[PDB]
């Protein structure tokens, strides 16, 4: 699943980054 | 066959030899650092037959050869076999001659100085290279990944280095050089496959196991859970076909081997694992450094290509690390071969053309010159 | 008997030449078979494993 | 000649037998082999076809 | 006929002696390894009559001679009879005096050393040969077959050695010597023909059974199925005409003789057969050798003439052999003559002209020299 | 016939079995690990005749039996045949029923899991043993020798395991499993005795050569000088008497055999020898361990009885070892019986009664339990 290997990296990175942003956006107060 | 005096770039490790020319984005060819020799008495006349075979020749004729690797966990000791590996790499693959090109080789930051001196001596005295430059693998690993700041996790066949770099500067007191590597995993797998009824002790058997590892192994995000199911059901087993037609079915050994990276005690090593060395190399750095290093743990070298390895280390580092702060592993597809790419990047920088040892300075000073000229 | 022999030798040699070709066809066929099995095995297994490890997306 | 004919005829039979035995084992090979040949690639091929679509999420 | 001082080549077994001049593709003379002696009192005078007869002389006048051979299960036991055989073969048939030509003699690698010493001594002391070499029978069989790699199953008259060679190198730890050969197959047939009502015990009678075996027997692809039919129907009997005009018909006995090759228990031997040794010699070879030897198992010597043996052997080895791998037996036309042919190939190589023991080194050291000079 | 419910000790190897009662200083039942079967057609009737013979029965009637060994290279390959060996050893010779005698079996540290679990299963399901234990031969060797620290060289018929123990703890990363053992030394001797004109291949012949090796062979302290004289004079020859009154006289083969321990290439093995493996078992342990293992190099099992071997090894390790350091070999006359003695010491130890797996835990977990409970 080559399509997945890369889509997997894309989504894990994009969600982790988006989540890191969600958490910081609130956490910064 | 090149139309410019581009530097040659080569990573001559304990595993593979990667080579190409500066300015490319990949080695042109990769083969094992092997020089093989017959372990049998010849009986037929007019059979040709070499005293020694190199690289792919050594593997192709291996049925009657004992195979040796000149580089021992990152250092060159058998320089004569390496002269043969370099000659093969340059002339029978890249079709270049060092005499017409400056050459860049690389080593870990805490690699014994003897390695850099011997590599310099041979390229200048037996290949007549016009210039030399021994690069740091950590420098090259971050160039290839695109960082000036981060931890180099170069977990390949020889040694794991674990070095923090900040804004292009070394933070050397925090380097955790560790005697845990892909080479130990091959031998450990031979021993746990012996437990399953398939003993492996010879060179051919070692090359078979290295192939099993490279094709079947992974680490997994949760070891104990993966272990519990692999140890209980055939659903996590994978077969491997041996060169002679035998088939080996492998279960939890498929990950128990690689898990040694997180649990070094499996091979008798006094270590907390690669995730703790990464963690401590950051924790020993100042707090205005740590915020950038935890977010940039960077993979290079082999074993970093195992499924679950970036997630496994990020999870453990995150568990050990403080909250609020973000912890991340950078693990690009240009894995295992990224240090070569970094070599191309360094070799081709305009800011690097003053860093070369020329074959003038070399003869006036001798090979010890590398210790003062490169870094 | 000489003509029968030449014919029998023709048949034995014809067939020997033909069996040689058939033996070659088998050697090639088995290599093709192995390729089918090996590629099939590799594909079915690379997917069972790719999907078993690549489950989180 | 009689012995050579018997041997040649015996060999004509054995060689032709080997020829029809191999033509048959080859057919029985190839035919069963093409089944693998036609289904291992079609299964794996349709699996890969499906993968392009399986991964469209 | 020869117009050059080429090496002479001569293969000598318990069966027959093949000889000729190096560079050809066939021996120019073939004689039985036999010296015959009269066992009767003469009454007429002026009849000529020899004290001893050799080769074809021994068979032509055999009606009143006892016939003996000098070689047993691979070794020379009677050097005097070998000298007579070579004297006749070289001087009377090939019309050559070895004094002006180097000579190549053969044996498998496990052949007791006394054999190599006797071959060397006879040619240097009774023939005054200027040079000698003793070659390995497996080496010569592979040259004749067009191979450097393969296993030579030398199923001759005396002993079978089944010697594996890879890239021209010996794999001596894997030579599985077997006490089963064509001479034993003849003895089996004499006993089973006795069961049919035809006793064969004297020299003339022993020669008849050997001739019957060579012309009437075959292995049988399927022993049990061939026997189920041969034991039930006279249509499978072959008629052999005895020297006195009487005939013998042979049924399932026709294949039960060579079956001993797959059933050594038929002659009281503790072995499964020639296919078992074929399998064990390869089984003990390196795991990265096996694939090349399995695809190249080689028939050599006699008994390979069985039009049942070609398929019988590949079936028996394939049945034991690994999957995935191509399993194949080479059954070349250079059979029953492969050692002599290989001898010509070796003897005529330019790379072999430095391999000779000279008649200088020989006299300084004595015949034990062959043990250090040949292999 | 015993007066206490003491565990039996049964050191069952690829060669012989040493069995007896725990708490004593010697085995009481010593048998070869042989199950024999007739290979001939009977003619007389009312002759008794067994389907199979075991131990001493197998050897006493061996003239017409084919003799097989149920254990190969450290593991049981035929457990049904081991049940036959065990039944005889336990009930006829030791005259004990396992039902009241737990029984200690032995294994090598990297021995396949399947062997340790199969031994456990047979004793619990066929012999109804109340409890089981499978011991490490290295543990037993150190108890017998009065040590908790050392390298155990268990150089028997099957495998040489080269395993270090320090302060009673295993140091498994340093175990050097070696595929060279007493069975290979026997095979080598059969091949070089063939070179002398005495081929040995059948069961009677295989048993004779093993007996020749045990009685005539040695290593001494200098192979090349010993060979120079053995190959030149009858003064270093020793005669062996064969069972039929005939004799064989043996020269340098007498030492060339066991020399394979120092030169494994003699049997086609890719190894530097037993002293290299002993050295690596010491060297691969931590630097503060090495000194105690150098001073406690322990001989155990078979082949330790070749003349000159204890000193030959101390010399060969000393040659690889750092200077100043004292290298010492422990080689008491209780050589080879030390595993049995340790088995007695461990089985009867009060501190080890909780280490026995009872026939409760066994059925709840199955035979794989031995892997979790014994060590």
């Amino acid at each position: 699943m080559d399509a997945i290997k890369k889509k997997m990296q894309m989504l894990k990175l994009d969600k982790e980054n988006a989540l890191d942003r969600a958490e910081q956006a609130e956490a910064d107060k | 066959d090149e139309d410019e005096t581009t530097a040659l770039v080569c990573d001559n490790g304990s595993g593979l030899v990667k080579a190409g020319f500066a300015g490319d984005d990949a080695p042109r060819a990769v083969f094992p650092s092997i020089v093989g020799r017959p372990r049998h008495q010849g009986v037929m006349v007019g059979m040709g037959q070499k005293d020694s075979y190199v690289g792919d020749e050594a593997q192709s004729k291996r049925g009657i050869l004992t195979l040796k690797y000149p580089i021992e966990h990152g250092i060159i000791t058998n320089w004569d076999d390496m002269e043969k590996i370099w000659h093969h790499t340059f002339y029978n693959e890249l079709r270049v001659a060092p005499e017409e090109h400056p050459t860049l080789l690389t080593e870990a930051p805490l690699n014994p100085k003897a390695n850099r001196e011997k590599m310099t001596q041979i390229m200048f005295e037996t290949f007549n290279v016009p210039a030399m430059y021994v690069a740091i693998q950590a420098v090259l690993s971050l160039y290839a990944s695109g960082r000036t700041t981060g931890i180099v996790l170069d977990s390949g066949d020889g040694v794991t280095h674990n070095v923090p770099i900040y804004e292009g500067y070394a933070l050397p007191h925090a380097i955790m050089r560790l005697d845990l590597a892909g080479r130990d995993l091959t031998d450990y797998l031979m021993k746990i496959l012996t437990e399953r009824g398939y003993s492996f002790v010879t060179t051919a058997e070692r090359e078979i196991v290295r192939d099993i590892k490279e094709k079947l192994c992974y680490v997994a995000l949760d070891f104990e859970n993966e272990m519990a199911t692999a140890a209980s059901s055939s659903s996590l087993e994978k077969s491997y076909e041996l060169p002679d037609g035998q088939v080996i079915t492998i279960g939890n050994e498929r990950f128990r081997c690689p898990e040694t990276l997180f649990q070094p005690s499996f091979i008798g090593m006094e270590s907390a694992g690669i995730h703790e060395t990464t963690y401590n190399s950051i924790m020993k750095c100042d707090i205005d450094i740590r915020k950038d290093l935890y977010a940039n743990n960077v993979m290079s070298g082999g074993t970093t290509m195992y499924p679950g390895i970036a997630d496994r280390m990020q999870k453990e580092i995150t568990a050990l690390a403080p909250s609020t702060m973000k912890i991340k592993i950078i693990a690009p597809p240009e894995r295992k071969y990224s240090v070569w790419i970094g070599g191309s990047i360094l070799a081709s920088l305009s800011t690097f053309q003053q860093m070369w040892i020329t074959k003038q300075e070399y003869d006036e000073a001798g090979p010890s010159i590398v210790h003062r000229k490169c870094f | 008997l000489s003509d029968k022999l030449k014919e029998a030798e023709t048949r034995a040699e014809f067939a020997e030449r033909s069996v040689t070709k058939l033996e070659k066809s088998i050697d090639d066929l088995e290599d093709e078979l192995y390729a089918q099995k090996l590629k099939y095995k590799a594909i079915s297994e690379e997917l069972d494993h790719a999907l078993n490890d690549m489950t989180s997306i």
